[PDB]
C-alpha cells in the first residue's frame, strides 16, 4: 500500500513537504510514484511525478514554479512545495504508477494503486 | 487538452448511463487509456484501461471503447451505489499538462 | 544575430523529395503508418498493427530473387531490411501480388530479444521519426520494445502521403552502412 | 558559385550559391555531413540526366554510389547520439555561418535536435563563435 | 610546356608487371581472350565463347575449398569472382584438372538480369579494357549485355601473353572492395 | 629521394626519385591514387624479400594488405566515372608537375582517359595551373 | 632527455582494465592458458592442450543463438571467433553448461592449412602476447603452426587472473575489423 | 584540460590532462592510435553512467561503436608489422613529447615494441626530433 | 517504310537539307536512322548517321566538314549539308539501322530497311 | 579499311560465283557482318548478316562464311537475274570511316 | 654425417676458423648447423649456432665477443674465432639440429646428429 | 639457467640409477626436452627427447618424465657399459645461454 503523512494546515507565502511511505512494496528506481491534487469539490489535476533512479522534475507547467523535487528513499518519498498560497488547498494523493513510457517522448498510460488522500490547507 | 460529457448526469437503477471523453489530439497509441471513478470522500478507483481492460476485479458491468481522440464509458445495471464522479485520463506529456478530465457527476 | 559584427547564420533546408528518382526515402506519417518512397510513383508501407495479416509461417521464397521481380528495386530494399537485423523468424508470401513480409515480436523478460532486433532495424530505416512506441530507456540500444506485436512491410501505389515528418534518405543509407 | 542548388532542390527556398572556397574546404576536410548530402544531390542530378528512362533507382547503382560517397561513420555516430539522448542532426537543416558583406559561407554545420526539437544559437554559441574566428583567420 | 615558367609535367608509367609475385594482375589481349596473371608462371584464362564447354549443371564442389587445392590462391580468386556477382547459377567441375567454371548468360528483356550481373563483375575485374562487347548504354551500370552466351574461367600455364592492354592490379583489388 | 623506384619497377624508364616533401604530403593527404600504388610497390618489395619461397601471393595476406593499404572508394569512384563516360584514370600513368630547377615534384596526379585515349594538358589545364600555384605557395 | 632544450617524453600507460564493463579484453597468462575478460565477473578461457576434451563432432547448435543464451554477449564473442577464420570443422556442445567449442589442428605439409587458419584468428584475438608456440617464419602470415593439437574455448567464472601480459581491448576489436 | 583521465583510467598513474590544442589536433588529424583509445575511454565512461544496470557490454552496442570509433586499418597495419618483425605498437604505452614549461603536449605517439621489448628514444630519435620541430613551429 | 524528299538540283557553294519520313514505324530515340551516298557508277560510302535521343554527329571524317546535324521528330528527319559542291552529286539513301553498338566503343553491324534513293545534283 | 575481290566478275547460269572481302583489322566481333547487293537503279538489299544469317527471306542460295579479317560469299545456282554489284559492310567506328566495300560487278 | 676439420694448435691472442662438412645430406637454408664446446674434463656449453638462409649470429652472451659468424655453402660451414686465448682449449663439435623454433621467440628443443669432436688447443 | 643432480653418481649392475635436472624458469613448452649422455672420448648421444621419446634406437631401458622446471631420468637394468656423463638440454634463447647441464658422472 501507500501511506500519507505531512498534511495539516500551513500559512500562506509558506512551504510544506508532503510525504508518502511504501508499505510491503518497496520502491524501485523507476517512475512508480506520481502525484495529483484536487481542491474539495473540484476535479483532479496533475502536480508532478516521481522517478527514483535520478531526481526527475516532471512538473505541470503550472506546478513547476512552486513545486520542487523530491527525496526518493526505498520506502519514503518527500515532495517539497514552496511559495504556497491559500489557493493550493487540496486533498493530495500518492499514486503508484506504470504510467510513464520512457523513450524521450514520454507518455501517460495506466495509474494503479492509490493512497488515502491527505488534506492540506494553506 | 481533454473535454468531457456534461456534468449533470443521472440514471435510474438498472440499465445504463452514457459517459464520454474526448481529447484535442489523438492519443500516442489508441490502446492507451484510463477510466476511473471517485466516490466523494474516497481515493480514486481505476476501472478501465488500455484496450478497455478491467482493472483490479472491478465489476464486469463496466464497459468502454474508442480510438484516436474519443472514448466512451457505460455501466450496465447501474446501481445507486455506483454514484461517483467519473473521469478519463491519459495523454502525451509533450502535448498537455492536463492528463485528467474535469469529472462528470453521475447520480 | 551577427557574430563578430558580420557573421549571420543562414538556415537552409533541403528538398529531400528531389532525390526520389535516384534513392529511396523514408517518411513517417501517423503512429501506425510509416513508409518508404521507392520512386516518383511506387512506395513501400510499414504498418504497426496487432493483426495477424500473414499466417504463412512457411514463406514461399523459392525464386523470390530470381523468376519474378515485381519490382527488383523493391525486393532488394526488403531484403536489406531483413539482413540488417541481428540474429530469427518471419512469415511472408510475395507470390503474384502481396509483396509483403510480416515480422512477429514474440518473447517468453530481458534485453537483446528478437523483438529488440527487428525494432532496431525498423527504427533506423525510419529514423528521424519512429519515436512512436519507442518503449526504451536512454542509451539502451538493445532494450527497445514496442506496443504492437506485428510489423508488416508491403508494396504501395503512391509516393506522396508525407506529412508529420520528412522523406529522409538517411534511413535507407544507414540501413546498409555495414 | 561552387555547387548551386535550385528552388527544386532546396525546400521552400530560392536558388542558393556560395564562394568556391567552401567547396574546396568540403572536398579537403573530412567528416562533414553536408558534403555527403551534396554528393547525393549531384549524383541524383546526373543519374537522371544520363538515364532518361523508367529504369530508375537501380539498387545496385545506388549502393555502389553510397559506398563511394557516404561516410558510414557519420550515420552511425548520429544514430548512437540519438539513442544516448545526445543532440543529433537529421539532415533537413544546416547552419550556414556567412559573412554578410563578402558572402563568405562557412562549411555548413548540421543543426542538432534535442527531444524532437531544434536547439537554439545559444546551444551552438560556442560552435558559432569558434567558426566565426576561423572565418576571420582564413580571410586574413 | 612549362607552367608558371618553371613547372613541367613529367609523365611516368608503371611496370605493373613488377607486382606479379605478390598480387594478381589483369590484362586483356584480343576480343575473346582475357586473363589474370596469378604469378611469375601460372595464370587464369577468361574466355568469351558461344561453346557449351561445361555441361556440369551440377558442380561437384564438395571439398573444393578443403581437400585438394590445386592452387589455393587460384581457388580463392575464382571464389571471389563468384561472390562479387549480385544475386544465380553456374556450371563447373574442378575435380583433378579442369580447374574451371562456366557462367551462362541466359534471359527470357529488361535491366538487372543474370547476364548483367556476371558481366559487371567480369568487367570490373578485367577493367582498363573489357570494352569489348560492351553492349551497354552510358551510365547504365545494370544494363550491360554482351555478345557471347558463355564465360569460361579456367587455369593456364603461362604469365606472359600480354599485348593490347596492361596487367593492371586494379581489377582484382576492385573485385574485393566490398 | 623519398621512395625511389627503379627501372625494374617503372616501365620503359630509368630509376626515379623525388624530394621528401612529396612523401610527407602523400602520407598526410587523403584520396590520392598514386599513394595506394606506392603502398603496393613497397608491399611487394618486402613480401618477396622476406618470403624467399615459392609460397607466393598468398591470397589471405594480400587481402589483408589491401584492406590496410587501399582506398576502396577511389576504385569505386573511378569505375563509376567509367560507366558514366566521365574521364577516369587507370594507374598506368601519372602526371608529375615538377619544378625544373629545384626538382620539386608535386604529388602525382592520375592521368584521365577519355573514350579509351588519354586527355591532353589542355583538358587538365585548370588542374595543372592550380597545382602550379600550390607549388609556388608551398615553396614561399 | 630534453629535445630542443625543452621537450620531454612522458610515458603514460593505460589502465586497460578500466574498460572491462563495456568491451571484452584479452590477456595471456602462462603458456597453456589465455583468456578474455567478458566483464567485471565472467570470463572466457582459451586453452592449448593435447586432450580430446570435446568428441562431439556433431555439435548440437540448433537453437544456439536463439532459445538459450547463457550469456548472449559470450555467444556473440565465440561466434565472431569462428567467423573470422578463413575457410573448416569444429567439435562443440553448448547445451546447458559446457559453453564451449574445440578446434582440432589436423593436417596430412604446406602453408594455408586448417591449422594455420585457426591459429591466425587465435593469435589476433590474443594479440600482444600469443608468441607462445608461434611456430612460424617471419612474415609468413599463413604458415603459422603450433605445438598443440587442440584449442578449447570455454566459459569461466572469473575476471582477475591477469599477470604476464595486459588485458588489451585490441584483440576483440581486431577480430571484428572485417 | 581537454580529455582528462583519472587514476582509475591510467595504470599506476595519477590523473593527467593536457591543453586543448592536442584534442583539436586529435580530432582533425587522421590515423592516430591514441585517438581511438580515447574514444573507447569516453565511450566506456558514458555507457556505464547511462546504463546503470547489469545488462553490460552488449555486443551489438559495442560493435556499432567500434565501427564508428575505431580505424580498422590501424589495427591491421600493426598486426602485419608484427608478423613481418617490424616494430609495432600495442596500446599500453604512448610517448608524449611535452614542453616542460608550457605543458604543451603533442599528440601522443604509440610506443613500438621489438622482439617483445620496448624500443629506446634512440630508435625513435628521428620521430622525436621531428615532433619537437613541429611543436616549435606550431607554437611560433 | 522510309520515304525520301528534298532532292533535286542545287547550285555549287550552296546548301541542301535532305529529308526522310517514317511510314508505319515511327522513330524511337535510338540510332535507327543512318545515311549513305553513291555517285552514279560508284560504290557506296558513309556520310553520317542519326541517333534520336540527343543530336549526335556521327560523321565520316570526310563528311563532317560539310555535313551538319539533323532534326529528329517522331516521323521526320532532316539532314543539313552546306558548302556543297558539284562533286557531291549522288543518289542519297535513308536506311533503318540496328547497326550501332552503344558502349563508348561504337561498332557497325547490321543495316536493315532501305528507302528509295533520291537524286541530288549540285 | 576494307578491300574486295576484283570488279570484273561473271558467271554462267547455274552453279556458283566466287565473291570475297577483307578488312585491314579484325572486326570487333567475328559474328558481325553484312553482305548485300545492289542491282543498278535499285536501293541496296541485305543478304547475309552476322554469323552468316539470311535476311528478309532472301533465297537460300546465298551462302557465306569467315572470321577475323576475311569473309566470303557465293551463291548457288546463280541466275542472270542475280546480276548486281556485290558488297560487304561492317567495321568499328574508331578504326574506319569506310564501312562499306567498293563493290564487285557480278554478271 | 658431419665431418670436422680445421683443428690443431694455435697461438694465443690469435684466430682459428673451424670447419664442418656435410656428408650425404647437403645443407638447406634452415637452422640445421649448431656448435658447442667442452674443455677436456668439463661439461658442454653453447658457443653459437648456424642458419643458412642469411647469416645469423646466434652467439652465447659470452661467445659473441670472440666468435664471429660463418660461411654457409651447401656442404661446408666455416666458423671464425678471433682474439683466442689458452682458455678456449676444447673439443669442438658440429651438431645437426631441428633445435630452433623460429617465431621471434626462439627456443631450444631437440639436437640430432653429432660429428666426431675435434681438438682445438690455443 | 639449469641445475642438476650431484656429480658423484654410481650404480650396481642391474636395476636403476636416479638422475635429475631442473631449470630456473619453466620451459616454453613442457613437451620440449633433451636427455643425452657422453661416454668419455665420445661424441654426445641423444637418448630422450620432447615428451620422453626415445631417439635413434637407443635402448628401451631409458626412461624419463617431467614438466615445467623439473625432469628426471632413470635407466633400467643399468650396465657397467652405460657409464657416461649424463646431461639435460633445452631452454629458451631469451632466458639463457646455458642450454646444457654441467653433467653428472654415472659409474
Ligand atoms: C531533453 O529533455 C530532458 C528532460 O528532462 C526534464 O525532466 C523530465 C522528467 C521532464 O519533466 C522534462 O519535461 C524536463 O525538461 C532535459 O533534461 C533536463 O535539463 C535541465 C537543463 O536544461 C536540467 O536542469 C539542471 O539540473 C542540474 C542538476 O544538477 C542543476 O544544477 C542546474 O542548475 C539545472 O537545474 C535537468 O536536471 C535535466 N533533467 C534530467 C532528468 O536530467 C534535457 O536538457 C533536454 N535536452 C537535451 C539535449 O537532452
Ligand atoms: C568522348 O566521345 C564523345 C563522342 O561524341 C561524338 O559523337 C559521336 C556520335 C561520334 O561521332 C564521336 O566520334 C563524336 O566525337 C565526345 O562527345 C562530344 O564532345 C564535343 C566536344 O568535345 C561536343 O561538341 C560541342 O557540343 C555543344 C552542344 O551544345 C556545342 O555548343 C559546342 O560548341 C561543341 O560543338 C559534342 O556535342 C559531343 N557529342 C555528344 C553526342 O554529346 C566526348 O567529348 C569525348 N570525350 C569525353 C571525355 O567524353
Ligand atoms: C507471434 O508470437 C506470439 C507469441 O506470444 C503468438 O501468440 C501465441 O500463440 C499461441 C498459439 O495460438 C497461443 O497458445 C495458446 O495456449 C492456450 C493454453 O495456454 C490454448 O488453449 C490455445 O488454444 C493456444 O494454443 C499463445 O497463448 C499466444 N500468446 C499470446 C501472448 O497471445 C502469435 O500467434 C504469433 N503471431 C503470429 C501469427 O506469428
Ligand atoms: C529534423 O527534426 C526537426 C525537429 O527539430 C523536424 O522539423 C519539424 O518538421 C515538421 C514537418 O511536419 C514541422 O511541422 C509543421 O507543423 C505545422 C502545424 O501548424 C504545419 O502547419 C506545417 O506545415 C508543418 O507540418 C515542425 O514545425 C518542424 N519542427 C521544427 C522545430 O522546425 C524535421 O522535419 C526533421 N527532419 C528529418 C529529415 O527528419
Ligand atoms: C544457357 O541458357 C540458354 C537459354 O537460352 C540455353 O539455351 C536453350 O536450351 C534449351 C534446352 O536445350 C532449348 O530448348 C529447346 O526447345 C525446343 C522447342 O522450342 C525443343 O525442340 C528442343 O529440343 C529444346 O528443348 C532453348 O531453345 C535454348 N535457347 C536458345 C536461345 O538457344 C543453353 O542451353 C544454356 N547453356 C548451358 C549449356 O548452360
Ligand atoms: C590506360 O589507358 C591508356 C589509353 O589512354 C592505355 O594506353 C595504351 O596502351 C597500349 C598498350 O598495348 C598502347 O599500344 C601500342 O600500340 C603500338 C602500335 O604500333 C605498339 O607498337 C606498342 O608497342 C603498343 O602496343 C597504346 O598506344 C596506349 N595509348 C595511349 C594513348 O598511350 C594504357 O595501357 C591503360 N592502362 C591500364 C592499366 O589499363
Ligand atoms: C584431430 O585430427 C587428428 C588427425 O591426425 C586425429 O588423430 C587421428 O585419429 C585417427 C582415428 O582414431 C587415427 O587413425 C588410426 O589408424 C590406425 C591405423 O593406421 C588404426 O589402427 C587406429 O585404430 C586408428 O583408426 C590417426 O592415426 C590419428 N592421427 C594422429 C597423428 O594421431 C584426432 O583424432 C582429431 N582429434 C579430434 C578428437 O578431433
Ligand atoms: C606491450 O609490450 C610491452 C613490452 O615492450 C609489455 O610490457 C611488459 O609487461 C609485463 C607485464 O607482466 C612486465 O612484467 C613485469 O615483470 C616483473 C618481474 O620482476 C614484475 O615484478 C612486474 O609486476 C611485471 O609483471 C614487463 O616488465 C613489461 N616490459 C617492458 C619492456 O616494459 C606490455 O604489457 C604490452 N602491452 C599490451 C597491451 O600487450
Ligand atoms: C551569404 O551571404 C550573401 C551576401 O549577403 C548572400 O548573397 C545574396 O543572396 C540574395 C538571394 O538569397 C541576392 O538577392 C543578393 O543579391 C546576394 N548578395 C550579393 C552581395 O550578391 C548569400 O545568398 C548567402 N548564402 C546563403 C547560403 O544563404
Ligand atoms: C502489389 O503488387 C501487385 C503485383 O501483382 C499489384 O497487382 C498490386 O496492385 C500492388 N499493390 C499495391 C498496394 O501496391
Ligand atoms: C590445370 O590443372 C591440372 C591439375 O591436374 C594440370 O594437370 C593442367 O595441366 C592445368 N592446365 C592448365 C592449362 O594450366
Ligand atoms: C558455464 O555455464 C554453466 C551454465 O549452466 C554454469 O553452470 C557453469 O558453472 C559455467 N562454468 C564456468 C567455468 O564458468
Amino acid at each position: 500500500q501507500l501511506e500519507e503523512s505531512g498534511g495539516g494546515l500551513v500559512q500562506t507565502e509558506g512551504s510544506l513537504t508532503l510525504t508518502c511511505t511504501a508499505s510491503g512494496f518497496s520502491f524501485s528506481n523507476n517512475d512508480y510514484i506520481c502525484w495529483v491534487r484536487q481542491a474539495p469539490g473540484k476535479g483532479l489535476e496533475w502536480i508532478g511525478c516521481i522517478y527514483s533512479d535520478y531526481g526527475f522534475s516532471f512538473f505541470a507547467t503550472w506546478a513547476k514554479d512552486r513545486f520542487s523535487g523530491s527525496k526518493t528513499s526505498s520506502t519514503t518519498v518527500t515532495l517539497q512545495g514552496t511559495g504556497l498560497t491559500a489557493a493550493d488547498t487540496a486533498t493530495y494523493f500518492c499514486v503508484k504508477t506504470y504510467v510513464s513510457r520512457f523513450g524521450y517522448y514520454i507518455r501517460w498510460d495506466y495509474f494503479d494503486l492509490w493512497g488515502p488522500g491527505t488534506l492540506v490547507i494553506v | 487538452v481533454m473535454t468531457q460529457t456534461p456534468s449533470p448526469v443521472s440514471a435510474a437503477v438498472g440499465g445504463t448511463v452514457s459517459i464520454s471523453c474526448q481529447s484535442s489530439k489523438s492519443v500516442h497509441n489508441e490502446n492507451f487509456l484510463s477510466w476511473y471513478q471517485q466516490k466523494p470522500g474516497q481515493r480514486p478507483k481505476l476501472l478501465i484501461y488500455r484496450a478497455s481492460t478491467l482493472a483490479s476485479g472491478v465489476p464486469s458491468r463496466f464497459k468502454g471503447s474508442g480510438s484516436g481522440t474519443q472514448f466512451t464509458l457505460t455501466i450496465s445495471d447501474v446501481q445507486c451505489d455506483d454514484a461517483a464522479t467519473y473521469y478519463c485520463a491519459g495523454g502525451d506529456i509533450q502535448s498537455s499538462d492536463d492528463v485528467f478530465g474535469g469529472g462528470t457527476e453521475v447520480v | 544575430s551577427l557574430y563578430k559584427g558580420v557573421y549571420e547564420l543562414q538556415t537552409l533546408e533541403l528538398n529531400m523529395e528531389t532525390l526520389n528518382m535516384t534513392m529511396p526515402l523514408s517518411c513517417t506519417k501517423n503512429n501506425s503508418h510509416h513508409y518508404i518512397m521507392v520512386g516518383n510513383e511506387t512506395g513501400l508501407e510499414l504498418t504497426l498493427t496487432n493483426t495477424s495479416i500473414i499466417n504463412h509461417k512457411f514463406c514461399n521464397l523459392s525464386d523470390a530473387h530470381k523468376k519474378n521481380l515485381y519490382d527488383h528495386a523493391l525486393m532488394s530494399i526488403i531484403s536489406t531490411f531483413h539482413l540488417s537485423i541481428p540474429n530469427e523468424a518471419m512469415s511472408c508470401d510475395f507470390n503474384g501480388g502481396k509483396i509483403s513480409v510480416q515480422y512477429n515480436l514474440s518473447h517468453s523478460n530481458h534485453c537483446g530479444t528478437v523483438a529488440n532486433g527487428v525494432l532496431q532495424t525498423f527504427m533506423r530505416m525510419a529514423w528521424g521519426g519512429s519515436y512512436i512506441a519507442l518503449d526504451s530507456g536512454c542509451g539502451n540500444w538493445d532494450c527497445i520494445m514496442t506496443s504492437y506485436q506485428y510489423l508488416i512491410i508491403q508494396n504501395t501505389t503512391w509516393e506522396d502521403h508525407c506529412q508529420f515528418s520528412r522523406p529522409s534518405p538517411i534511413g535507407y543509407l544507414g540501413l546498409l552502412s555495414q
